């Protein structure tokens, strides 16, 4: 009983861990733009698709 | 990401079709031109 017991409760505790890591990706904004160059050019395409 | 694809699809597609369509129309005004 106590083996799964613990079993349980590291496998909650790993839910847990992961649940915090996922935090930290969601909330870390994954994506940078790539840098100064990508965001010009990517302002760039705007600027073009707004030509219409 | 797929909006920006029909965006871009539809640029080329619509700069194709007028580079197809200056023909005519370069006909038209160069035939008036030289016509008195």
């Amino acid at each position: 009983s106590y083996s799964q017991l613990l079993q349980v409760v590291m496998a909650v505790a790993d839910t847990s861990a992961k649940a915090v890591e996922t935090v930290k990706k969601q909330q870390g904004e994954q994506i940078c733009w790539g840098g100064s160059s990508s965001v010009m050019s990517l302002a760039t395409k705007m600027n073009e698709l707004m030509e219409k | 990401t797929e909006e920006l694809a029909e965006n871009i699809l539809k640029w080329r597609k619509q700069q194709n079709e007028v580079s197809s369509c200056i023909p005519k129309i370069l006909a038209e005004e160069s035939y008036l031109y030289k016509h008195d």
